[PDB]
């Protein structure tokens, strides 16, 4: 389902920033926005 | 009476884009050639008005909006743009009249180890109206799970912080943006360029 996938992508972003990969976390943020705005 | 653009541009603390700061400029004279002089300005795009003619013009009222975003996202601070910032943080109208000025602030808004003081809105149920400011911090319900005011499964804090590290590439480096709006209402003009005929 879309609900479970969005949760894991959100978790990936958070973990990436906790590991210091700031640019990768901000990039996944950009990809969360595109994912949720499919409508 | 000179317009205090140093309070906006030369300010030390800038706001986050979702809670962008608006300064009213009125009853003053503005020499835009001081700003048109490159005090390091990576962007200087004007709409509905020519940038070389700013000093010859007058306007009913001037709004000065300021915030910080990524270099990638400066393109969205323009009429007819979409994206995380243009849709959820700061929206410009189609008939926008004014200028968008931006410059790199990696020397100011990047702390060794990551500056996380600047925030952006990642989640919103609808797009912003032009010049609308949303500062709500309610938990976003992205799915069918009620959130009850706490973070959890598909229940996210609507704001995410930027990861501003001096090692970032210029696209992920912090950029300070100033958006000058030129209002042309049915009223006497209170802000005139330095080369206006006092009209
Ligand atoms: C900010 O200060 C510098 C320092 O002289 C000056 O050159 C610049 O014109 C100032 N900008 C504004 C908007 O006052």
């Amino acid at each position: 389902d879309k609900e479970w996938i969005l949760q894991k992508i959100y978790e990936i972003m958070r973990r990436l920033d906790e590991e210091g990969h700031a640019e990768a976390s901000m990039r996944v943020s950009d990809l969360i926005y595109e994912f949720m705005k499919k409508d | 009476n000179l317009c205090p653009f140093g309070e906006v541009f030369n300010a030390t603390r800038f706001a986050s884009v979702y809670a962008w700061n608006r300064k009213r400029i009125s009853n003053c004279v503005a020499d835009y050639s001081v700003l048109y002089n490159s005090a390091s300005f990576s962007t200087f795009k004007c709409y509905g008005v020519s940038p070389t003619k700013l000093n010859d013009l007058c306007f009913t009222n001037v709004y000065a909006d300021s915030f910080v975003i990524r270099g990638d996202e400066v393109r969205q601070i323009a009429p007819g743009q979409t994206g995380k910032i243009a849709d959820y943080n700061y929206k410009l109208p189609d008939d926008f009249t004014g200028c968008v000025i931006a410059w790199n602030s990696n020397n100011l808004d990047s702390k060794v180890g990551g500056n996380y003081n600047y925030l952006y809105r990642l989640f919103r149920k609808s797009n912003l109206k032009p010049f609308e400011r949303d500062i709500s911090t309610e938990i976003y319900q992205a799915g069918s799970t009620p959130c009850n005011g706490v973070e959890g499964f598909n229940c996210y804090f609507p704001l995410q912080s930027y990861g501003f590290q001096p090692t970032n590439g210029v696209g992920y480096q912090p950029y300070r943006v100033v958006v000058l709006s030129f209002e042309l209402l049915h009223a006497p003009a209170t802000v005139c360029g330095s080369n206006s005929e006092n009209l």
